[PDB]
């Protein structure tokens, strides 16, 4: 733990872009938080919203 | 079978032909929420309740 500064920095940056990617699976309101099966299974209108 | 005591029929384990639904001519209401009405042949699910 000598170079806690360093380690940090990739701490801090690793957890951001891990957030960062975690946010793909939230549904934000939608049905589902995948792409494809909001197409799959809904009509262009309905899948718009 | 009355509405107060409707039945239900658990479906799993088959594979869903849906021309049951296209082909009849009686229906008079088809709504359907949260999936297409045409795309229901292109969908796998994890259980059914008739």
């Amino acid at each position: 733990s000598a170079l806690g500064k360093l380690q940090d920095v990739v701490n801090q940056n690793a957890q951001a872009l891990n957030t960062l990617v975690k946010q793909l699976s939230s549904n934000f309101g939608a049905i589902s938080s995948v792409l494809n099966d909001i197409l799959s299974r809904l009509d262009p209108p309905e899948a718009e919203v | 079978a009355s509405v107060y005591a409707w039945n239900r029929k658990r479906i799993s384990n088959c594979v869903a032909d849906y021309s049951v639904l296209y082909n009849s001519a009686s229906f008079s209401t088809f709504k359907c929420y949260g999936v297409s009405p045409t795309k229901l042949n292109d969908l796998c699910f994890t259980n059914v309740y008739a």
